[PDB]
């Protein structure tokens, strides 16, 4: 994932 | 306010390793990845890796997987990046970055940590006058210092208009050299006193040099 | 391995004009990001999701792209818009940046003001002599400085520096430093610095006689 704590992934 | 304060600049000989810190504040440390990016002077940005401070899991770019170890300490909300087997091409500014609140882009960056890799030793500059002789020009020649950077002010900041401090030039000796110049009215020569204040934090050196006709 | 190539590397734009920055890829990719970086500063997030401006970014900036080609457009360029712009993308499981496109302001031609500085007696007693020639407040960046000791052309014993574009008048300044030993310096008398620049209708020479 590009990051954490976001619903996109 | 989200804040990323990094460690100070560092001088390194080839083959050594450098560990850089990044203190985080203004947000819950473990909820966000901490990315590490580097940029050689005048060159492009390179993503190095990241660490999730909740579990400590890290992801590295393929170029940097062999030598880079990124860690995080939850207790002090501080992140670390260690680069081993240094070379001159590793000379760069190293940033720690965090994503934006509502998207994945890097919105928050640290001030940057300069790491200079070279076999040269730290050395303060020698400041020489560039004396003047309508508008007249004068300056100071800041020569043979290492590493970068050097900052120049005139009359303790009283003079800023017309000043031009040039980018440093890397000499064949491996030492840097730059000149700071300023344009002033010719009538002010002999009545107005001009001093260039040269600061070189890496060597913990400050130099004031008076320039007279 | 998803490589982002940015074209052009360098671009000069007159204010109020349109400029388009391309960030091309090898594969079809989505969710491009852009950044603005100015000298001695960290990058600032500018565009995310390939078209959404970051907070505080003026609406004259426009992000776009599809497939392999992505663009950042400035529609009415302003002085503050001069910077190096980078593109940014995530391909599993790494980020990757573009090369960067430096944007500079285009202004009317301006000739340089030339000054030549002899070495300081203090430096001479140390065994080295630095002779400095100053080209001040000129546009465009391109100039030719030439050194002549007693009319003999010098080659290889000088180095040059150019300032970043001035934020107020958009001019450049250049320093050419001729370095020789005290011994070599004292074998010659006439030290001349000859400049050629677009704003000059003929070359200009500044020289001094050692003493």
């Amino acid at each position: 994932c590009p990051g954490k704590g976001l619903p996109s992934c | 306010q989200v804040q990323l304060v990094q460690s100070g600049a560092e001088v390194k000989k080839p083959g050594s390793s450098v560990k850089v810190s990044c203190k985080a504040s203004g947000y819950t440390f473990t909820n966000y990845f901490m990315n590490w990016v580097r940029q050689a002077p005048g060159q492009g940005l390179e993503w190095m890796g990241r660490v999730d401070p909740e579990q400590g899991r890290a992801d590295y770019a393929e170029k940097f997987k062999k030598r880079v170890t990124i860690t995080a300490d939850k207790s002090t909300s501080t992140a670390y990046m260690e680069l081993s087997s240094l070379r001159s091409e590793d000379t760069a500014v190293y940033y720690c970055a965090r994503r934006a609140m509502d998207n994945y882009g890097f919105a928050y960056w640290g001030q940057g940590t300069l790491v200079t890799v070279s076999s040269a030793s730290t050395k303060g500059p020698s400041v020489f006058p560039l004396a003047p002789s309508g508008t007249a020009a004068l300056g100071c020649l800041v020569k043979d210092y290492f590493p970068e950077p050097v900052t120049v002010s005139w009359n303790s900041g009283a003079l800023t208009s017309g000043v031009h401090t040039f980018p440093a030039v890397l000499q064949s000796s491996g030492l840097y050299s730059l000149s700071s110049v300023v344009t002033v009215p010719s009538s002010s020569l002999g009545t107005q006193t001009y001093i260039c204040n040269v600061n070189h934090k890496p060597s913990n050196t400050k130099v004031d040099k008076k320039v007279e006709p | 391995e998803i490589v982002l190539t940015q074209s052009p590397d360098f671009q000069s734009v007159t204010p109020k004009e349109k400029v388009t920055i391309t960030c091309s890829a090898n594969s079809a990719l989505s969710y491009m990001y852009w950044y603005q970086q100015k000298p001695d500063q960290s990058p600032k997030l500018w565009v995310h999701g390939t078209s959404n401006l970051a907070s505080g970014v003026p609406s004259r900036f426009s992000g776009s792209g599809s497939g392999t080609d992505f663009t950042l457009t400035i529609n009415s360029l302003e002085a503050e818009d001069a910077a190096t712009y980078y593109c940014h993308h995530w391909s599993n499981t790494q980020w990757t940046f573009g090369g960067g496109t430096k944007v500079e302001i285009k202004r009317t031609v301006a000739a340089p003001s030339v000054f030549i500085f002899p070495p300081s007696d203090e430096q001479l007693k140390s065994g080295t002599a630095s002779v400095v020639c100053l080209l001040n407040n000129f546009y465009p960046r391109e100039a030719k400085v030439q050194w002549k000791v007693d009319n003999a052309l010098q080659s290889g014993n000088s180095q040059e520096s150019v300032t970043e574009q001035d934020s107020k008048d958009s001019t450049y300044s250049l320093s050419s430093t001729l370095t020789l030993s005290k011994a070599d310096y004292e074998k010659h008398k006439v030290y001349a610095c000859e400049v050629t620049h677009q704003g000059l209708s003929s070359p200009v020479t500044k020289s001094f006689n050692r003493g």
